[PDB]
């Protein structure tokens, strides 16, 4: 999720 | 005039993350805070690593799940390598240059310091250039895949094979002596393979510290990636791509 958000920026 | 037309390497050159600082010269030199700082620093670099990743041409076209997997698979490779390269350049394969404000002499971290210093000296020995290093480092991002395969697998292998040719061109742009090129390709890609074995010894220590912890401070980004990979590593769902199979 943390990684997920960062990739989806 | 056509130096305007950017190559793939000049692109890789301009997305390399900026140097990060442990924020570290209280003052006493304890296990806990040095480890804690390294944890905190590893978080920021993983965070760096992602922005970097998301700039690598081809890394976009792959599936979001495919993007996560590769970062969770390669994060320790990228750090191990980067550290090596910096220790190589800043101190001729002799010191452990984590950041300008954190230069670790040997000393714990035996298995770590040894294995980490190996990488660095190998770079020192081969006298790897910066373009070489950039291609090689991108390749490490693409070093491992799930055994059930990436969603955008067919695409993945297309891009990875492209970035090999680039490490090829880096060697060629360096000189192009003779079979000297062949031998260089051999030795460089061999080094990349040894990375698999180095990261493993580093990944376990990292888990051992994470689990056997006793108390030690860890950042969000690493905790997740760690907690999320332990079952992946533990079950063998990883397939290490090597150059010399
Ligand atoms: C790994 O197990 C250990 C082994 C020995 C130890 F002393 C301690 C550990 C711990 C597990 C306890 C703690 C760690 O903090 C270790 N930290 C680091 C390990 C490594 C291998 C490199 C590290 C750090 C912290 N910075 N760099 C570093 C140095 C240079 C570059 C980079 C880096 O990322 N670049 C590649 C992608 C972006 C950035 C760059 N663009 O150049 C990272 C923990 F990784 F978080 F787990």
């Amino acid at each position: 999720a943390l990684l997920r958000y960062l990739l989806d920026k | 005039l056509p130096q305007l037309t950017p190559t793939l390497v000049s692109l890789l050159e301009v997305i390399e993350p900026e140097v990060l600082y442990a924020g570290y010269d209280s003052v006493p030199d304890s296990t806990w805070r040095i480890m804690t700082t390294l944890n905190m620093l590893g978080g920021r670099q993983v965070i760096a690593a992602v922005k970097w990743a998301k700039a690598i041409p081809g890394f976009r076209n792959l599936h979001l799940d495919d993007q996560m997997t590769l970062l969770q698979y390669s994060w320790m490779y990228l750090m191990a390598f980067a550290l090596g390269w910096r220790s190589y350049r800043q101190s001729s394969a002799n010191l452990l240059c984590f950041a300008p404000d954190l230069i670790i002499n040997e000393q714990g971290m035996y298995d770590q310091c040894k294995h980490m210093l190996y990488v660095s000296s190998e770079l020192h020995r081969l006298q790897v250039s910066y373009e070489e290093y950039l291609c090689m480092k991108t390749l490490l991002l693409l070093s491992s895949v799930p055994k059930d395969g990436l969603k955008s697998q067919e695409l993945f292998d297309e891009i990875r094979m492209t970035y090999i040719k680039e490490l090829g061109k880096a060697i060629v742009k360096r000189e192009g002596n003779s079979s000297q090129n062949w031998q260089r390709f051999y030795q460089l890609t061999k080094l990349l393979d040894s990375m698999h074995e180095v990261v493993e010894n580093l990944l376990n220590y990292c888990f051992q510290t994470f689990l056997d912890k006793m108390s030690i401070e860890f950042p969000e980004m690493l905790a997740e990636i760690i907690t999320n990979q332990i079952p992946k590593y533990s079950n063998g769902n990883i397939k290490k791509l090597l150059f010399h199979q």
